[PDB]
Formats: structure tokens, C-alpha cells, sequence
RNA sequence: CAUAUAUCCUGAGAGGUGAUGCAUAGCCGAGUGAGGCGAAUUCGGUGAUCCUAUGCUGCCGAGAAAAGCCUCUAGCGAGGAC
RNA sequence: UGCAUCCGGUGAAGCCGCCGAGUGAUCGAGUGGUGGAGGGUGUGGGAGUGAGAAUGCAGGCAUGAGUAGCGAUUAGGCAAGUGAGAACCUUGCCCGCCGAAAGACCAAGGGUUCCUGGGCCAGGCCAGUCCGCCCAGGGUGAGUCGGGACCUAAGGCGAGGCCG
RNA sequence: GUCAACCGAGCGUUGAUCCGAGGAUGUCCGAAUGGGGAAACCCGGCACGAGUGAUGUCGUGUCACCAGGCGCUGAAUAUAUAGGCGUCUGGGGGGAACGCGGGGAAGUGAAACAUCUCAGUACCCGUAGGAAGAGAAAACAAAAUGUGAUUCCGUGAGUAGUGGCGAGCGAAAGCGGAGGAUGGCUAAACCGUAUGCAUGUGAUACCGGGUAGGGGUUGUGUGUGCGGGGUUGUGGGACCUAUCUUUCCGGCUCUACCUGGCUGGAGGGCAGUGAGAAAAUGUUGUGGUUAGCGGAAAUGGCUUGGGAUGGCCUGCCGUAGACGGUGAGAGCCCGGUACGUGAAAACCCGACGUCUGUCUUGAUGGUGUUCCCGAGUAGCAGCGGGCCCGUGGAAUCUGCUGUGAAUCUGCCGGGACCACCCGGUAAGCCUGAAUACUUCCCAGUGACCGAUAGCGGAUUAGUACCGUGAGGGAAUGGUGAAAAGUACCCCG
């Protein structure tokens, strides 16, 4: 995918199941959404692709620290 | 017949002078060469040797 | 520094019997270096015998491939250029024939 | 205002020049092959799958684009146009 | 190969042998020819340790065999020629074949096969003075030809970009 | 230079050929990077310079892409942003193995086979380094008064165990060892700060009490960036508060005055290119590497032989009888060895003095209570991976979703779980040495091969030849001591 964006919540890969096994993977995704923010520091709207745990971080947290945050990582947001 | 400490006495233009000098012989050589009317061979060698000293010299006057 | 020389590009002449009818009516074959062009032949050429072309000529040339213990080689490639002089006629000294 | 073979455009070809030249039948000895002079050069028929023809006529299956050419302005504009 | 000793350019090995031996695998420190530098013996050690067969591998040579064939349905010939040597090579006069091709010109493709001089131990399904064979030298010239510097279709690559 | 001769013409004691380190030049393709392209070939721009009567031409440079920093502008559209323009630094690809994270088979074995195994192997991806990764206890253990970061080796152990309890897989603790750095740096409570989104007791508050001008060190909030303080387990730490209180002063604690606390310089100490901040500096070691050089002793005698380095007989050297070659086995012929020498320059080690910081304004202990001890995390549930462990009673370690807590009578573990005791203090980060490996380079060894062997390649070898293409992929060593390679004649 086009990978997280605030965390890195990427995805696993998993396989075999009950009833006699078979040996077969399924990627584990991680539930990224398109949800939309805005910035009243730069008067801005931003779209980003964060799963609902990064949304809890987010109301939780702030936005302007979570763009610091990637900033670090230098995600080309 | 030149050697480089003699030439490091020569200024730029001197130099420039005998390297015009030195490829007009080359040229009427390589003319005498096909032609047949040359002997001494070696005088391109020695031509073309001269001919390096004297770029040479320049690009160390020209880093210096 | 680098001095741009026009002698450095004229290599040499051309001598045979196909150069020999030609110069008999004053056109004269010389060898060039691949990379030249007609307008730069030009100048060298009525820069350095100060007499007065109008109209040069190119060709090119594969080279043979001969045979050896070892193998397939092969000459090198050329670039001959044919020049006609116009009436000014003063024949090119320098060649010797 | 217009229907005119007006006017314009396009356009196979016939004609003059291009061409006092070239070149050609042939002749001369000449022998590897060099050579040199060099006549008349009108008239009719026949006939192209070629040219006008990207034309014309008809039909339906309804038939590349861009550059180039011409043109109108925006603009560079006092120097240059043929 | 460890160790001890013996022979060796006054001729080892290897090979061809002759004469002989061992119950056998094998042996000759028994002698000749060839040939030209390492070998033998006793004791122990270690093995890429013994080939006649795998429709076995590599090279060489036989039987078939001096046999079948020598590549179309056009067809060759006589004189002279140089030459060591001529059915074929050069010339002369005949003859015959294709003639919407077996003729003349381009594109792709190949790459010196083109010309001259010399050459014929290899090659050409025979021979060959000949050849697209061999060697050396020579030879391809563009304002207007086919392309580029002029344009675009199918399609390709694809800044950024979107997806993953 | 050479296979590889021949011919021609030359140079060299004024030091050539040759060897080593550094420089210069360095056509075109190639990450390829001005644009383009069928790889090595086609077309250009811009600044300068050369050149023509002007154009054409020529030369020197430079122009791609993204990521980041800085600078100018801020389109729809108001804030303002994406974007656009300029400049500066990076990255881009190749590599023989070795590593870490991720993905990830199958033939095979099970005398069938799917679970299992082969194997988390081959292969693929992303990134490295000279080594990597891991690494300082939220660990082991068992009441022994024990151990004390990690990794790699030996054993425990083919055991306890796991398993269609079938094939088969398979630890750890513990013990002995190599190497030792039982290593360091941060966040938070709390202050001093610049701030930045807010407001206005608009005042009895901003500070050391107090003598007090102001009338706000903004009055109070709140996150941000900087600086102090603080780095622990038997708990520590910040507030508090006594005690001894191991330098001088400059100014500061809003302010003049008594103290407490800061902001400066100075002797000093400590440390340094360390993991614990970072750059260059100049001395510098017969310290090391990158060419080399000297180097002992028999023309010894007789014979053989084409040639003595052989046999036999005479001498010698030996910190040198290793090896090879020389016309046949050479310690004394040659090359060289034992041994000692040798570096203008460059490179590497430390060594220093520069240079840089850094503690110094300080510490040891006391004493009763509030505050902090790394949050979308640890934990629980649902699917899954891997741990001896195939869902089983199945801990510890973990991946995705969903839900979701406290700060020391706190929390996590000691193979479900509960109570007691024990050990330890997660969710922030760095860390050398032991270990693995060889494309290349240097020097040697061999109970390894000796031309159908040995690397596929002693011979033009990844060549010829084959294939459209990826890709396959051969064959051929020996004259003799030295070419003295048969001059000359005869047949042809």
C-alpha cells in the first residue's frame, strides 16, 4: 500500500488455519483510511492515509506534533 | 633538442612558438613519410615528445 | 592550454594513380581525422597553403579484415577528402609527388 | 449584382528555345586499343496497365494526424521592402 | 612416500626380443637391439590402487568399397593460343537455351566478395594454367539521389503524478 | 613490450632501457546526467575566446533528475498555501563471498499421501560494514546467603521432551573457556529562559525575608525550542530543611543594604579526536608498508665423455648444505639464501606540543510529607508467526485489527492460575575485543595433478563454432647443449 504515515503500521504476513492445515498466508492489512485534517497554523487542509488507531493518537494528541513527528521521518506528505 | 629546466626559462609566447613550429614539422614530416622522402623515422618520436613537455609545462603554469 | 592547430587534423597525403590523374588536373586527395567536416577541411586547408579552394569532397572507408593463425582482424577505417583548387593554381609544394 | 464559354484558379500535352551543341549510321588507315571527319534527321498509322486524374460518375462498408502554404490579429516596431 | 643401503651418460627407465623360472596373480640383480636420465632392494605408512562388455567417453584405423554417387528436366563442338601438364582457361567461327527471364535497376541482408599483379600442396564433388579460393596493392567523391538536421499515425519511453 | 623474425633509422656514462610513490593529459559509450539514441553515434543552447569581407565552422567551459537547507513570489482566495525562479550540499551505479530485517517454493523422505519433512534451504527484495547484528538486565536461579552486559566455541544432549507419539525434529539452565568496558548518554517531576495560540484582578501581585519608587521581571494561563538539575533498585530523584561547609574579584538576586542564587574572567585539574563534541595544526620513531643492495669458500688433480655439475683422490667456507639454472646429480660457477643494510616523497600506527572543551559557585551526610520515574503503550479478547512445544492445561517473545491502566502499599516475570516470598525496574538511544569471509595483493608449503589429468582455459580460450536469444562451449604442450634450420650438385 502507500505504506502508513504516522506510525508505520505495515502489514504481516500470516498462513495456515484449523480443519487440517494448508499452509497459506493472508496478509494481516492494518486498517488505513483517507481521512482528512486541517492545519489553523497554516490554514490548510491535509489528506493522509492513517489508520483509526493514528486517528486516537491524533484527538489524543494533536495534529501539529503528529506532522512534527513525520517531519522527523521526512515522509513526503 | 630541449630539456624542461631549459624550457622553464621560455615565457608562454616563446612556448607557444616553438609548439606551432614543432607541429608544422610533424605535418611535413607525415608528407615526407608517405611520400618516401624521409629517413630518420625517429624525428616524429622525438616531435611528438616535445610536443607533450610543452603542454605539460603550460598546465604546470597553469595550476601553479 | 589547448591551441586549436588545423595540422593536426590533415594526417597525410594520398599516393596512386587515381591521385596522380587528379593532381595532372590540379585536385589534390589528402588523409583527415573522422571527426573533420568539409567547412573545417576548407579552412585548414587555404589557411595553410594561403591559396584558394572552392568546392571539397569527403568519402569514407571500411577497413579489411584479414586473416591470422590467431584469427579475423581488421584495418583501420579512414576519412579521404578530395579537394579542387580553384584557378589560382598554385600547386601544393609541400607533396613531393 | 449574378449565368456570361464573362473573370479567376488549376492543368495533360502540341509548338519555340533548351541545342551553332551533343550523338548517331557509317568510312579511313590503325591495330593493345588508340583514334579523327561524321550525311539525312520528314511524314502517316497503331497504341499503353502511363499523364490530366487527390479529376468525374455511382454505391455503402461512409473512408489518419501533424508539419508545411496562405491569411487575421497579439507583439517586436524606425528603420528598412522589393 | 619415512628410514637403510645398491646400480646408473663405462648408458637407468620405456619399448621389441631371445633364453629361462614360478602351483597362480606373475617373474627375470639373465642376457641382445633401440633409446637417452633416473631407478631397485627390505621394512613400515597411504591409495584417484588392477577393465572385456555400461545401445559407455575422446582420438586413431578397418569391413561395406575402390561399390553407390558427382546436385535436373539447355547441348556442346573444331582450329589456334600460352602452359611442365588442357574435354573444361583466353580468342575465332559454328551450334543450342531463357527472352513478364535464366535479361537491365533499387530496398532489406551480407561485408571486400569489386579492379590490377602474382599464385596454384588447402578448398571447388574429377583435373585445372582457372575461380566469389590465397597474398599484397588499389578502389567507393552528392546543396538537388535514399534517409537526419522538417512533421506526425500504430506503438514505445515517460518529468511530475496515481496506485502498489 | 611480445607471439616474432626481417629491414630501416637511432639513442645512451651528460647515467639510457628498467622499478617504485605522486601529478598532468585523459577521444566516444556506460549510473550517463544538455536533448535524443538501434551502446560506443546524431542534433543543439548559453558565456568567453580563436577565425571569414558576413554567415557557416572551431576551441574552453557549463545546462538532467530527485531529497534537504537558504533566498524571491503566494495562483484560484481572504489568511496563506501547493507550485514557480536562483543558489549550496548530498544521493543515483558496480562488486567474489561474509551480515542483518522481510518475502519464500518444489522435486525428495514418510516405501502412497494432504498435516509434517526436505528448508525458513535455493531464489527475490531493501540496505550495510570492514566486519556486521545483539548488548547493559522489567535476566537466570532456588531458598544455596548464589550468579552478575552481550556474542562466538566445548559439554550438557541426540538427553528432558515434541511428534498423523509415524518419518523424524530437538533445546535451555548449568559447567569449563577466549575477551573484558561489572560501559556511557537522555526524557519527566522542578527552575531560568526566548517565545507562540489566549486573555486582561487590568492589581496586592511578579522576588530572599525587611526598609521600597514604580504599577506589572505581563497578572494569571498553555504547548513549543534553549539552558540547568536529574539517571537509580537495598529504590532513586525534584520539592523541603539543619550541619561541616577543601580559591580572588567583575557584575548581577528588578532594584541601594545582611544573607541565599546566577551571570563573567582567572590560576588550576580532568579528558579529547574516544561509544561518551568536534575540525585542522607542526614537531614526530631506524616505527611499519610502497623500489632495492652487499653477502663467506676449489680455473684443484687422474679418467670417462660432444660437454663433468659424475666416479676416485686431494682442500676450503659455514649466524649461509633452502631452492633453481648453468651442455650429464654443483655447499665453493651463476642467481640467491643465513645475516645486516636502505627511503627524497606518499600512506598507516602512536607520540607529542597546538586546538578543542570540561569540572571548577563545592561536597558529604541528615529529617517529615506532596510531586516524577519514558502511553494509544503494557494488559485482556479474535485470527497468526516462531520459540523442544503441530492448539494443547500452554507461560515468556511477538505481527494486524478492536478495546484499553496506573507511578513505588506501583508494575513485569519465577511454564496455566491464585495467595506468600524472590529477582528486576519495560515501552529513548549509542557501545569496542573475542567471531565469520576473500574479487584483488605479497611470501611460501605439499606422502596434490603433470597435457584424454589439473581451473572450462600450460597452446589466440569464455576465444572459434552452435543458437535469433538468455545461454552453451571445444581441440592443439616437448627438435637439439646453441639454429650450427641442410650452403653446393643431380632428378623433378
Amino acid at each position: 500500500s502507500a505504506h502508513c504515515q504516522v506510525t508505520g503500521r505495515g502489514p504481516g504476513f500470516g498462513n495456515s488455519v484449523s480443519h487440517s492445515h494448508r499452509r497459506t498466508p493472508r496478509r494481516w492489512d492494518p486498517n488505513i483510511q483517507n481521512k482528512t485534517y486541517y492545519l489553523p497554523s497554516e490554514g490548510r487542509r491535509i489528506r493522509l492515509r492513517v489508520s483509526a488507531k493514528g486517528i486516537k493518537v491524533i484527538d489524543r494528541d494533536g495534529i501539529e506534533a503528529v506532522v512534527a513527528r513525520m517531519r522527523a521521518r521526512g515522509e513526503k506528505y | 633538442g630541449t630539456t624542461p629546466g631549459e624550457l622553464r626559462e621560455l615565457t608562454d609566447d616563446e612556448l607557444k612558438d616553438k609548439l606551432r613550429e614543432s607541429k608544422e614539422e610533424l605535418f611535413n614530416l607525415r608528407f615526407q613519410m608517405a611520400t618516401g622522402q624521409l629517413s630518420n623515422n625517429r624525428r616524429l618520436r622525438t616531435v611528438r615528445q616535445e610536443i607533450a613537455r610543452v603542454y605539460t609545462v603550460l598546465r604546470e603554469r597553469e595550476l601553479g | 592550454a589547448t591551441i586549436t592547430d588545423p595540422r593536426d587534423i590533415i594526417l597525410a597525403p594520398v599516393i596512386s594513380e587515381k591521385s596522380y590523374g587528379l593532381i595532372e588536373d590540379n585536385v589534390y586527395t589528402f588523409v583527415v581525422h573522422p571527426d573533420s567536416n568539409k567547412t573545417q577541411i576548407k579552412i585548414a586547408i587555404e589557411k595553410i597553403f594561403d591559396v584558394k579552394v572552392d568546392s571539397v569532397n569527403t568519402a569514407n572507408r571500411q577497413g579489411k579484415r584479414k586473416r591470422t593463425r590467431t584469427g579475423f582482424g581488421k584495418r583501420k577505417s579512414t576519412k579521404r577528402a578530395i579537394v579542387k583548387l580553384a584557378a589560382g593554381s598554385k600547386p601544393i609544394d609541400l607533396f613531393g609527388a
